[PDB]
């Protein structure tokens, strides 16, 4: 019930690396997918108390759902992705070209509204295929590397029930109304004023805080470290700013 | 507030496939034909592995051919998943066999590139159109071959063959 004013998952779960981690989808509209493989990893590391911690595979999720999770690289939705996770399991999959996990990610990185050493993103795109085998040499097989959830669900439009879900079980995922003043967000608590809407993509919430008085939600984006504040950005906590509180989902992993 | 709420309540039951809470919510009158962001209905959710919920949802008048952000209808998803029984019930309640999407994807297109004879066959026996064109320039046959299912690649050509 009681809840601190500055709770941080990376802090209360220091033993869980995937939390601190930030990723890149590179020219895919994998809003949902990355936001999901992202919570289901810190959560797996948390539920087993860090006995197990793995990078769950964006790739896998992305390509092996089907019309039940949306249109691959053209959008998808968390409800089915998370219950897809509870209904069929996801495997291991670290960053692009990284040789980590049964299925490392297969869309190269790119640059999202930033100027920097990497190529400029191609604007949403082309679903990769779904091979149900791993990377040659990755030892435990696809059937053997699957990680299943025990159950999948939404939290209510209240903040208290969202803030509380992160406290007991780990960083959660959500979507929000996108605005162009949001691209270009660097620091401080974002708030919409001058922008056109541009879509609703998914993200990963992992705490909250009060800053300078303006209250806010600590989030991880899938646009990479040079974007935002290192990949991360605070947003307005309390008014359902930009629908950020309207759609929150999370599942508990399978004990064992 | 029960609009959006009951609607969500049914959406969660159908998605969790909680038949009894399905049974109640609709009888009391949850929308059934409710729609969240994205464009998903319960019948879309229930077209996973829940046949009574798919039955009851149609019997209270759920649009049997709602489409989403994407363009899929419950019949699409079912084809993808499999669930021969659900899809027979979808067709019989008036599913479009050629319900198309922003890609030009029909239940026949999805069913051979996710590997399932049984279902592609029913779609076929039920007026599935073979020749059609997914914009990527891929008929179910390319898809059939393209991915990994030569069986289905056969049945699709003999039918078009007599074409």
């Amino acid at each position: 019930l009681k809840l601190p004013a500055s709770f941080d998952a990376r802090e209360q779960w220091p033993q869980c690396p995937t939390i601190k981690e930030i990723r890149d989808q590179g020219s895919c509209g994998s809003c949902w997918a990355f936001g999901a493989v992202e919570a289901i990893s810190d959560r797996i590391c948390i539920h087993t108390n860090a006995h197990v911690s793995v990078e769950v595979s964006a790739e896998d999720l992305l390509t092996c759902c089907g019309s039940m999770c949306g249109d691959g690289c053209n959008g998808g939705y968390p409800a089915e992705a998370w219950n897809f996770w509870t209904r069929k399991g996801l495997v291991s999959g670290g960053l692009y070209e990284s040789h980590v996990g049964c299925r490392p990610y297969s869309i190269p990185p790119c640059e999202h509204h930033v100027n920097g050493s990497r190529p400029p993103c191609t604007g949403e795109g082309d679903t990769p295929k779904c091979s149900k085998i791993c990377e040659p040499g990755y030892s435990p097989t696809y059937k053997q590397d699957k990680h299943y959830g025990y159950n999948s669900y939404s939290v209510s439009n209240s903040e208290k029930d969202i803030m509380a879900e992160i406290y007991k079980n780990g960083p959660v995922e959500g979507a929000f109304s996108v605005y162009s003043d949001f691209l270009l967000y660097k620091s401080g608590v974002y708030q919409h004023v001058t922008g056109e809407m541009m879509g609703g993509h998914a993200i990963r919430i992992l705490g909250w805080g009060v800053e300078n008085g303006t209250p806010y939600w600590l989030v991880a984006n899938s646009w990479n470290t040079d974007w935002g504040d290192n990949g991360f950005f605070k947003i307005l906590r309390g008014q359902d700013h930009c629908g950020i509180e309207s759609e929150v989902v999370a599942g508990i992993p399978r004990t064992d | 507030h029960h609009g959006s709420d009951l609607g969500k309540k049914l959406l969660d039951a159908a998605s969790a496939g909680q038949d009894d809470e399905v049974r109640i919510l609709i009888a009391n009158g949850a929308d059934v034909n409710a729609s969240d962001t994205y464009g998903r209905t319960p019948l879309h959710a229930a077209a996973w592995g829940h046949l009574e919920i798919v039955d009851v949802l149609l019997a209270y008048g759920a649009d049997v051919n709602a489409s989403d952000k994407w363009g899929y209808t419950p019949l699409h998803l079912a084809a993808n998943e499999g669930h021969l029984e659900i899809v027979e019930v979808l067709l019989a309640n008036g599913a479009d066999v050629n319900a198309s999407s922003q890609r030009g994807q029909t239940p026949l297109h999805v069913a051979a590139t996710w590997g399932h004879l049984e279902i592609v066959d029913v779609l076929l026996a039920n007026g599935a159109d073979v020749n059609a064109n997914d914009r990527q320039g891929k008929t179910p046959f390319d898809l059939a071959i393209d991915n990994g299912n030569e069986d289905i690649a056969e049945v699709l050509q003999k039918a078009a063959k007599l074409n």
